[PDB]
RNA sequence: GCUCAGGGAGGACAGAAACCUCCCGUGGAGCAGAAGGGCAAAAGCUCGCUUGAUCUUGAUUUUCAGUACGAAUACAGACCGU
RNA sequence: UAGUCUGGCACGGUGAAGAGACAUGAGAGGUGUAGAAUAAGUGGGAGGCCCGGGCCGCCGGUGAAAUACCACUACUCUGAUC
RNA sequence: CAUCAUUCUAUGGUUACCCAUCAUUAGAGGAAAUUUCCAAUAAACUCUGGUGUAAGGCUUAGAGUGAUGGUCGAGGUGCCCUAUUUAGGGUGAGGAGCCUCGGUGGCAGCCCCACCAAAUCCUCU
C-alpha cells in the first residue's frame, strides 16, 4: 500500500539538510537521520565516519547493534 | 411542534388552619384557553400529604387527602 | 411508430416548405355552452331518463395519432393536422434506429 | 419552565410514580397532586432491545433523563412512590426500581418520602396460569 | 379610483402658516394603495407626465458633441466629450466615493448608440438611467427633464413616495400639479380594483391637510 | 457502390460451426407479416442526403346499383427532396 | 321511480360565552460583514434646530444605498371596541 | 502542448437589461456486494438549452504577462455497531460539494512525528 523510498546517495538539498540542520538536534543516530531526512539506514552510518572526521558530531556509544551520535559540546 | 409546559400558571396549595405547617406544595395548570379555564380542571385534586409535612414535629406514618 | 419533432414541410398561409414543429394531438375540454351539449342538458333534464345512446361496443384498442404542425417563422405562427394511420405504441424523436450495432 | 417560585432554599416538589414491573421500569414524575404530569421515561424508551427494557441500568438513562428534564421545569425535590405489578400478579418490585431511585439520588434530585403504592388486592379476582401453574 | 375634487380649489395660499422654514422647499406628495402584489407582474411602473414645470433639483450630466454643445452653453453645463468618460467608469470597485457623481446621463439620436460598450450599459445598470430623450428637437433638451414628467417606479413595500410641488412657483402651478397629476393617476388603472383610497395632501412640511 | 442463399478449396489458436482470402454460385437468399406475383450494376445489402407520408382541384379504376367507403391508377397546379 | 338517508335554502326568533376573520384608532417592532452607530422601506438632502450664539450632518468607511427634518406603507407580538 | 488571472485594441454587444449562480420544465448513462456465468434489472448525480430573480468580468479573435515545459500542494473529509460514547470495534462499491498553508506540544521553526473540529450527504448493498 504505503511504500518510503528513501534516498541511497544524498540529493544535494538533503547532503545540504544533513551538513546543517543534523548537528543542530540533541541526538544523532542513523536511524532517526534516515526516518527523518528521508535517507537510508546503511548510508545514514556512512554520513557519520565522514562526520566525525569533520569534528561535527560527539562519539557517545558505538555498538554492531546500535551506534549513537550527538551534537558538539557547548564550550 | 410545540411546548405545552410553556402554557402552565403556578399555584399555591393551602392547608385548612387545623394543620400547622401552611404551604404544601405547587401545582402546574395550563391558562385558560378560551372554553376550558385555569380553575375549571384544578378544583378537584386530591393530594396525599404526610402529617410530618402539615404538623410540625408529629409522627410520619399519618396521611390526608385534601382537595382545591 | 416515431415522428421527429421538425418537420421542414408546406405551411400555407406561407405558401413555401418552411421547418415546423411537430407535437402530439389532443383533444380539448368539451365546452358546456356548445349548441350540442346545450340541446343535450335542455332534452337530458326532467323525467325521461337517458335519451341519446351510450355507444358501448367498443371494438378498437387504438387511435389515428394526429400530429400538431406548427410554423417556425414567428410572423405566421400557422399551424394544421397530420394524421398518421393507427399504431399502438408511439414516440417524438426517442431514439434513431442504427445499424451493425449488437442486440445483447 | 418560568414559575414565580422562590429561587434560593425552598424546595419545589413532584411525585416520582417508579412502576418496575419484571418486563419494564416506568419511572414518572408528576405535581404533589398526580392529575398534571411532568415527565415520564421508561427503561424500553432508552435501550432498544426488549430483554433489557427491565435492566437495572435501562431504569437509570430513565431516571436520569426524567431528572435533568425535571430540573428545567425547577421541581427540586422528589416524593417517591414504588409499585410492583401487583393485583394478582407479583408484589416484589422488579429489578430496575432501586437502581432507578438511586439515578435520581445521584442526579441532583432532593428525596422526600418514599412508600410502596403495589396495588394489593384485599381478596382478588383468579390469577392468569392453570390449576397445575406456568410449567416449565 | 376616482377623487373627483375641483371644487373650490384656493386656500393653498395658507403657505405662511404650514411653513416656518428658511430653505428650497419641495412640496412632495404620498398616495394611499390597497391590496397590491410585491413579487408578480403586478405592474405600476413608467412616467406620468406633468405639463408645469416642477422642478426637480439634482446632478444633471448630458453626453453630446452637436448643437447641443452650445445649445446647453445658456444653461451653464458641464458639457464634456467622450474621451473624458473612460476615467469615469474605469474605476468602479477600488476608488471608494461614487463614481458617476452626477445623478443622470443621456443616450442621443445621430449619436443613437452614445456607448454601447463594456464601459457604456456598465452605467444603465445601477441606477441613474440614461433614459432622457433629445432626439434632433433642438430648442432645449437639457433643462426639458428639469422642467419636465415627475417619474414613479414599482417595489416591494406596496408603497410610494414622489415629489409634485415647490415652495419656488406660486400656488397656482401647485394645483397644476394636481390638476394634471390626479386626473392621470386616476385614469392610469388597471384591475388592481380602486386603489386610490384617499390622498394624504402635503406641503414640503407642516400639518396635515386633506383633499380627495 | 456492392451481391445474396448455399457449395468447393485453403489458412495460428479453430473443432460441424468465429475470422480471413480465392473460386463456383439464375436468385436456389432477401424484400416487416399470410400466400401468390415481381425483383441482380435491383425492388435485396451497405452508406450519403432527406421528408412526394406535404399543399390543391378535378378525372378514372377496383367492389359496384355501376351508390358510398376503403384501397388504388393516370394527370394538372403548387411548393419541395434527391 | 315510490320511499329512505344526507347537505343546502325558507319558516326561524332572543341572550350570553369562546374562537377564527375583518375595518377603526395605538405602542413595541427588524442587527451579511463593516461605518463609531439593532442600515424595515422608498421621494428627500446639504439642509435643519433652540435660548446674538450650539449640536445632528456631509466626508473617513461597510455596502448597489447613511440619519436632522416631512410623511406613508411592507412586516413580526401585545392590546382596547357603536 | 493544456488550462485558468490581467490589460491593451478590434468598423463588433439588447440595456427598461447581459452573465455566473439559485430553481423548475426539455434528453443520455453504472461499479460493486452475490457465487457459477449469462443477458438483464435499478438509482444516486453529472453534461447541454430555455425562462427568472442580488452584485458584476461573460462566452468571440490577437498580443504582452501572473503559475506550472509536469503541476496545485495531498491531505481532512462517510456509514455501521457498542453502558471503553472527548472512546472502542468494523473495511463494501460507486456519485458531487468544502477550511487553507492550521494552532499547539515532543531534540522547538525544516525535515519528520504526534494530537483538536469546520460543509458533506444522498442509494443498491
Amino acid at each position: 500500500r504505503d511504500k518510503l523510498n528513501n534516498l541511497v546517495l544524498f540529493d544535494k538539498a538533503t547532503y545540504d539538510k544533513l551538513c546543517k540542520e543534523v548537528p543542530n538536534y540533541k541526538l544523532i543516530t542513523p536511524a532517526v537521520v534516515s526516518e527523518r531526512l528521508k535517507i537510508r539506514g546503511s548510508l545514514a552510518r556512512a554520513a557519520l565516519q565522514e562526520l566525525l572526521s569533520k569534528g561535527l558530531i560527539k562519539l557517545v556509544s558505538k555498538h554492531r547493534a546500535q551506534v549513537i551520535y550527538t551534537r558538539n559540546t557547548k564550550g | 411542534v410545540v411546548d405545552p409546559f410553556s402554557k402552565k400558571d403556578w399555584y399555591d396549595v393551602k392547608a385548612p388552619a387545623m394543620f400547622n405547617i401552611r404551604n404544601i406544595g405547587k401545582t402546574l395548570v395550563t391558562r385558560t384557553q378560551g372554553t376550558k379555564i385555569a380553575s375549571d380542571g384544578l378544583k378537584g385534586r386530591v393530594f396525599e400529604v404526610s402529617l410530618a409535612d402539615l404538623q410540625n414535629d408529629e409522627v410520619a406514618f399519618r396521611k390526608f387527602k385534601l382537595i382545591t | 411508430v416515431n415522428v421527429p419533432k421538425t418537420r421542414r414541410t408546406f405551411c400555407k398561409k406561407c405558401g413555401k416548405h418552411q421547418p415546423h414543429k411537430v407535437t402530439q394531438y389532443k383533444k380539448g375540454k368539451d365546452s358546456l355552452y356548445a349548441q350540442g351539449k346545450r340541446r343535450y342538458d335542455r332534452k337530458q333534464s326532467g323525467y325521461g331518463g337517458q335519451t341519446k345512446p351510450i355507444f358501448r361496443k367498443k371494438a378498437k384498442t387504438t387511435k389515428k395519432i394526429v400530429l400538431r404542425l406548427e410554423c417556425v417563422e414567428p410572423n405566421c405562427r400557422s399551424k394544421r393536422m397530420l394524421a398518421i394511420k393507427r399504431c399502438k405504441h408511439f414516440e417524438l424523436g426517442g431514439d434513431k434506429k442504427r445499424k451493425g450495432q449488437v442486440i445483447q | 419552565s418560568l414559575g414565580p417560585q422562590v429561587a434560593e432554599g425552598e424546595n419545589v416538589f413532584g411525585v416520582c410514580h417508579i412502576f418496575a414491573s419484571f418486563n419494564d421500569t416506568f419511572v414518572h414524575v408528576t405535581d404533589l397532586s398526580g392529575k398534571e404530569t411532568i415527565c415520564r421515561v421508561t427503561g424500553g424508551m432508552k435501550v432498544k432491545a426488549d430483554r433489557d427494557e427491565s435492566s437495572p441500568y435501562a431504569a437509570m438513562l430513565a431516571a436520569q433523563d426524567v431528572a435533568q428534564r425535571c430540573k428545567e421545569l425547577g421541581i427540586t425535590a422528589l416524593h417517591i412512590k414504588l409499585r410492583a405489578t401487583g393485583g394478582n400478579r407479583t408484589k416484589t418490585p422488579g429489578p430496575g426500581a432501586q437502581s432507578a431511585l438511586r439515578a435520581l439520588a445521584r442526579s441532583g434530585m432532593k428525596i422526600g418520602r418514599i412508600e410502596d403504592v403495589t396495588p394489593i388486592p384485599s381478596d382478588s379476582t383468579r390469577r392468569k396460569g392453570g390449576r397445575r401453574g406456568r410449567r416449565l | 379610483s376616482r377623487d373627483t375634487l375641483y371644487e373650490a380649489v384656493r386656500e393653498v395660499l395658507h403657505g405662511n402658516q404650514r411653513k416656518r422654514r428658511k430653505f428650497l422647499e419641495t412640496v412632495e406628495l404620498q398616495i394611499s394603495l390597497k391590496n397590491y402584489d410585491p413579487q408578480k407582474d403586478k405592474r405600476f411602473s413608467g412616467t406620468v407626465r406633468l405639463k408645469s414645470t416642477p422642478r426637480p433639483k439634482f446632478s444633471v450630466c448630458v453626453l453630446g458633441d452637436q448643437q447641443h454643445c452650445d445649445e446647453a452653453k445658456a444653461v451653464d453645463i458641464p458639457h464634456m466629450d467622450i474621451e473624458a468618460l473612460k476615467k469615469l467608469n474605469k474605476n468602479k470597485k477600488l476608488v471608494k466615493k461614487l463614481a458617476k457623481k452626477y445623478d443622470a446621463f443621456l443616450a442621443s439620436e445621430s449619436l443613437i448608440k452614445q456607448i454601447p460598450r463594456i464601459l457604456g450599459p456598465g452605467l444603465n445598470k445601477a441606477g441613474k438611467f440614461p433614459s432622457l430623450l433629445t432626439h434632433n428637437e433642438n430648442m432645449v433638451a437639457k433643462v426639458d427633464e428639469v422642467k419636465s414628467t415627475i417619474k414613479f417606479q414599482m417595489k416591494k413595500v406596496l408603497c410610494l413616495a414622489v415629489a409634485v410641488g415647490h415652495v419656488k412657483m406660486t400656488d397656482d402651478e401647485l394645483v397644476y400639479n394636481i390638476h394634471l397629476a390626479v386626473n392621470f393617476l386616476v385614469s392610469l388603472l388597471k384591475k388592481n380594483w380602486q386603489n386610490v383610497r384617499a390622498l394624504y395632501i402635503k406641503s414640503t412640511m407642516g400639518k396635515p391637510q386633506r383633499l380627495y
